[PDB]
RNA sequence: GAAAUUGUUGAAAGGGAAGGGCAUUUGAUCAGACA
RNA sequence: GGAAUACUGCCAGCUGGGACUGAGGACUGCGACGUAAGUCAAGGAUGCUGGCAUAAUGGUUAUAUGCCGCCCGUCUUGAAACACGGACCAAGGAGUCUAACGUCUAUGCGAGUGUUUGGGUGUAAAACCCAUACGCGUAAUGAAAGUGAACGUAGGUUGGGGCCUCGCAAGAGGUGCACAAUCGACCGAUCCUGAUGUCUUCGGAUGGAUUUGAGUAAGAGCAUAGCUGUUGGGACCCGAAAG
RNA sequence: AAGCUCGUAUCAGUUUUAUGAGGUAAAGUUAAAUAUGUAAGAAGUCCUUGUUACUUAAUUGAACGUGGACAUUUGAAUGAAGAGCUUUUAGUGGGCCAUUUUUGGUAAGC
RNA sequence: GCCCUGAAAAUGGAUGGCGCUCAAGCGUGUUACCUAUACUCUACCGUCAGGGUUGAUAUGAUGCCCUGACGAGUAGGCAGG
């Protein structure tokens, strides 16, 4: 028999191709499987596994943080890229021209950015206007804003804010979340 | 698809070691050896014939 | 349906089969085979029998003439592997045996032609034979195994 | 197009050159073992001719080989087996001897048996069941392009440049020794000798440091 | 050590490398020719067994 | 849908999934609650902290109508204007006309100050207000008028 | 009109159980295939 | 003074017999051999001959022979156990539903989301359409009275996929989302300071602090569905002495 | 089990060098063998001139910085079916034996 | 050193049995040989990882192919039927 240092038959533990059955999803894994094999570039193998991502970890990215980085220096002219859907924020007055690319946009956010002299895109058009990623900005919303995530952890010291159902008094703040009753934490 | 041992077959041990023909043509594992005239010192062998 | 039906079916093309590496390359026998050599037959119609090698022939069997006057065994191939050389030779130098080949022995009573050739050899070999004494008795009788012989220790 | 034409006597010209030069690097190679082991008696014998004595230069390689099961083995040569990457009985690889790697063997000697090749076993155990590790994938040699597309960076552009920078303990003997998968050998061809392996050499076992007599063993698994 | 192996390099530096800067672990240990010249080798042999009581 | 369920899996093996030593019996822990203070505090500390205790004053008779303030950040408080009209607000921004933004139509009890509206001057009707929240209206060339 | 279980006929087997696995001989049967 | 054998080791030394395997299926590659054309044992088998077309080979089943083979399920450190259950057969027979939730995944919309308590309507328990509210979410914090989130390109530093510039490339530089660390600024609570001011004890500006919060710092939640998990219910099935 | 950010890379039931701690065996205060802590570099080194309300008798320190310089023998061996990260939940919570030591017990399948 | 004595337990009786004496016993040495599901080489099944391949004018992109490595398993978990 054969010493083995690690654990046999062991997955890697990623997505090879997305949980979700829907038909047009599934027509961008094909063809962003073949640009991430023959076009040598890494953009089109970092758009490929992140059209993989589930639900929760696809956070949306609301049209105010593409204003940051368009702003940010030399990316004015950039075509930002959202694999995820872009939501609108109305809290900014203002809004570039630019170009945006994504899966799926709100009404709102269609209204914004065609509002500009902007224009919205598909993915797809994006592989034939740039398929090696010429100028673009791959943009993340914020995975760690969730709900569930503010309880991740729970245990002494470590401020995690346990599950519960109701919020207020006499609702676990007495034994143990004060030094007066009892101890603290 | 299928792995030929060198040792035996000899066409797969003359496609590595391009040096196997000529090693043989001038044999060179049997080359013969200078002859040498030393011999052992009377110290050496006063040693080894020692009780 | 009673079977709905496989969505892709395997074609009908046949692929050729890829070059092979073998050549035919002629037989080389073992050294006990001499033109010209008593033989022990060792299986088939004749087992038994002692008979003479003649002419190695191109389906790589061997040509073997009894000859007919002497045990009764025809010109016949034989196979080289069937057969124990002997340590004893008649010369066979006297023999034509050009006109052979395998096409000759082709199956496709006895035709004439090979009446013909059988006691033509026999002039040349017939002569040759009586010289050493008992070599026309003993190219005519059949070999055995006895009680006691041990075919690894007797020689041949 | 010119392609299969005007690009094949263009390559099939470089081909030429890299065993026109494996040709005379190759020659260079077996002139200068021999004169080493001729100067090596030549040295013995001027010595004794002086009345004096000739010390051979140690060993500097030892081909370690794993003579025990995969189990019921003590935690701390366990983990050192796996470092030489001993993974399975009868299997083995080239080590260098230094004080570094001579305190190991001497962790594992109940679990091994070692000595020093001689370029003889060198030679056989490579070609005859060297492989190489290529993305993994343990590849067979078989040809010079394994060998020139992973250690070319190094020179060792054939399979005598392996055999030479094995044999001669060179300044890139990790690269290569860890460029060959770990040889994988078959129990000894004649049988072990003696009735039980787990004595030490010494007492009429099978392992331990056995020297020079780890060239006869070897040949017997090969 | 760290700043004799900036030395060593820095002096290197125009010493055209071949700097070896590395720690290496005793090696063994290379040719040698004893000379038994007014040193003849004692023969020695094991001893008997005593009680000395 | 049974047909998905894991004890359509477990069909054929003996325990069903719940082991062979401890078995699975009616209620090993209690019912409930029970034991949080004796033999489940480890739980209820790390996972319930506070749990035990009084904290402050009861309250007879609590109602939340009393206590129904909304809040509407300066953040917002452009989008009740109606998006059609809005645009014409902010360009042209001048004072003897500004927008009159009545928070309580459209249920906020208080405007706090979260941040930046625009230059435009406004008039904002408000019950309640914060320190910060005027400043920046007033700043911005507009008043909070209080209703009732 | 199933199974336990039973009567009849036929076949085989049998030295203090019966029944099973690997292997082939013997007996009965079976296609496929070729042509 | 010469040798030879022995022993050890090596040859890219020679030759002979035996057993097993024949994967793959157009060419490609690396070689070898030849002036050349070409051939070859060089990225896995071919050529020649014969027999039976048969139950010959092969299957299936009973028997016989050689070796092996303890009785199942269960608790148990340990059962073939002189531990428990089981004569046999057929049919029934055990983790379900629900109310309330955690993680995870898919789907629609998305700073929102949820049509179905109800009304309109209909081919009539379906489907279709819809006003008002209301629930969660977008604001936290204190027992409470109460107050309530930008010093700044929503900040700085280390690291970061990706993109952009240069360069033959190697690599360096510019920008750096998410994310991890870390120091700040902001809101609330507790302790400390206590301004221009005032119905003279109200008001609370300012400024702090090894303090504290389930907070801000360009929103992510709502709804339905599914797996798994938990709580209450007869609660995976059967079973008490009792009251 | 679900994955997540990444991929030359920090690691490691291991040695080596360097350096601490120990008080059992033997010795008769001394002191092993085996085990044990740390280090072997870029989160580095040398210089140059900035910040502070702490520190100083002090332009002096401390902590953090700007500018410049030294890259793969970059700082020992070997190895590494890759490194990290998180969520979520099953079973278990009667153990038994052998080796090398050892207490109770006369000993024991204690 | 070997052997004998010391040496006595209950159904018949066990170097495993027969039986073995210049052994088929005891101590030691050199060899030859036997055979596990372990080792080496080959084929095939599955599992994992790494790559190749989207062009009409066919039939599968949960597809086809390439290359390697690996395979015990109760309580338990998961994927596919």
């Amino acid at each position: 028999g054969i010493d083995h240092t690690s654990k046999q038959h062991k997955r890697s533990g990623h997505r090879t191709a997305p949980k979700s059955d829907n038909v047009y999803l599934k027509l961008l894994v094909k063809l962003y499987t073949f640009l991430a094999r023959r076009t040598d570039a890494p953009f089109n193998k970092v758009v490929l596994k992140a059209l993989f991502l589930s639900k929760i970890n696809r956070p949306p990215v609301s049209v105010s943080r593409i204003a940051r980085a368009l702003k940010q220096e030399g990316a004015a002219n950039k075509t930002v890229v959202v694999v995820g859907t872009v939501t609108d924020d109305a809290r900014i007055f203002e809004f570039p021209k630019t170009t945006v690319a994504a899966l799926r946009f709100t009404a709102g956010a269609r209204a914004k950015i065609v509002k500009a002299g902007g224009e919205c895109i598909t993915l797809d058009q994006l592989a034939v206007r740039a398929p090696k990623g010429q100028n673009t900005l791959i943009l993340r919303g914020p995975r760690n804003s969730r709900e569930a995530v503010r309880h991740f952890g729970m245990g002494p010291h470590k401020g995690k804010a346990p599950r519960i159902l109701s919020t207020g008094r006499k609702f676990e703040r007495a034994r143990g979340r004060r030094r007066s009753k009892g101890f603290k934490v | 698809v299928l792995k030929k041992n060198p040792l035996k077959n000899k066409q797969v041990l003359l496609r590595l070691n391009p040096y196997a023909k000529v090693f043989a043509a001038e044999k060179l594992g049997s080359k013969k050896a200078e002859k040498t005239g030393t011999k052992p010192a009377a110290v050496f062998t006063e040693t080894l014939k020692h009780d | 349906s009673a079977q709905k039906a496989p969505k892709w079916y395997p074609s009908e093309d046949v692929a050729a089969l890829k070059k092979t590496r073998k050549a035919a390359r002629p037989q080389k026998l073992r050294a006990s085979l001499v033109p010209g050599t008593v033989l022990i037959l060792l299986a088939g119609r004749f087992r038994g029998k002692r008979v003479v090698y003649l002419k190695h022939l191109e389906d790589n069997t061997l040509l073997i003439s009894g000859p007919f006057k002497v045990n009764g065994v025809p010109l016949r191939r034989v196979n080289a592997r069937y057969v124990i050389a002997t340590s004893t030779k008649v010369s066979v130098e006297g023999v034509n045996v050009e006109k052979f080949n395998v096409e000759y022995f082709a199956k496709e009573e006895i035709k004439a032609e090979r009446v013909e050739d059988q006691k033509v050899v026999d002039k040349a070999l017939i002569a040759e034979i009586k010289k050493t004494p008992l070599l026309k008795q003993y190219l005519s009788a059949s070999f055995s195994l006895k009680n006691g012989d041990k075919p690894h220790m007797l020689k041949f | 197009a010119e392609q299969v034409a005007a690009e094949r006597a263009a390559r099939k010209a470089a081909n030429k050159e890299k065993r026109a030069i494996i040709l005379e690097r190759n020659a260079a190679y077996q002139k200068e073992y021999e004169t080493a082991e001729r100067n090596i008696i030549q040295a013995k014998r001027d010595a004794k001719a002086a009345g004096s004595y000739y010390v051979e230069a140690q060993h500097k390689l030892v081909f370690v080989v794993r003579i025990k099961g995969i189990n019921k083995i003590p935690p701390k040569p366990r983990k050192v087996l796996q470092l030489l990457r001993l993974t399975r009985i009868n299997s083995g690889t080239f080590v260098k001897v230094t004080k570094a790697t001579l305190e190991l063997l001497k962790l594992i000697e109940p679990y091994v048996a070692y000595g020093y090749p001689s370029y003889s076993t060198i030679r056989q155990l490579v070609y005859k069941r060297g492989f190489g590790k290529i993305n993994k994938q343990r590849v067979p040699l078989s040809d010079n392009a394994i060998i020139e597309a992973n250690l070319g960076k190094y020179g060792i552009l054939s399979i005598d440049d392996l055999i030479h920078e094995i044999i001669t303990v060179g300044p890139h003997f990790k690269q290569a020794n860890n460029f060959l998968w770990p040889f994988k050998l078959s129990n000894p061809s004649g049988g072990w000798g003696v009735p039980r392996k787990f004595k030490h050499f010494i007492q009429g076992g099978s392992f331990g440091n056995r020297e020079e007599f780890i060239n006869k063993l070897v040949k017997s698994m090969n | 050590r760290v700043k004799a192996n900036a030395a060593k390099r820095a002096e290197a530096k125009a010493q055209g490398v071949a700097v070896q800067l590395k720690r290496q672990p005793a090696q063994p240990r290379e040719s040698r020719i004893v000379s038994t010249e007014g040193n003849v080798p004692q023969t020695l042999a094991p001893v008997p067994y005593e009680t000395f009581i | 849908p049974s047909r998905f369920t894991k004890t359509r899996k477990h069909r054929g093996h003996v325990s069903a999934g719940k082991g062979r030593i401890g078995k699975h019996r009616k209620h090993p822990g209690g019912r409930g609650m029970a034991g949080g203070q004796h033999h489940h505090r480890i739980n209820m500390d790390k996972y319930h902290p506070g749990y035990f205790g009084k904290v402050g004053m009861r309250y007879f008779h609590k109602q939340q109508a009393h206590f129904w303030k909304p809040v509407l950040n300066l953040d917002k408080l452009w989008t009740l204007i109606p998006e059609d009209k809005r645009d014409q607000y902010l360009k042209s921004a001048s004072k003897e006309t500004a927008p009159v933004i009545d928070t309580l139509a459209a249920g906020y009890g208080k405007i706090l100050g979260k941040g930046r509206i625009p230059n435009v001057p406004v008039i904002v009707k408000a019950r309640f207000v914060s320190k910060l929240a005027e400043e920046k209206i007033r700043a911005a060339g507009g008043v909070v008028e209080l209703i009732a």
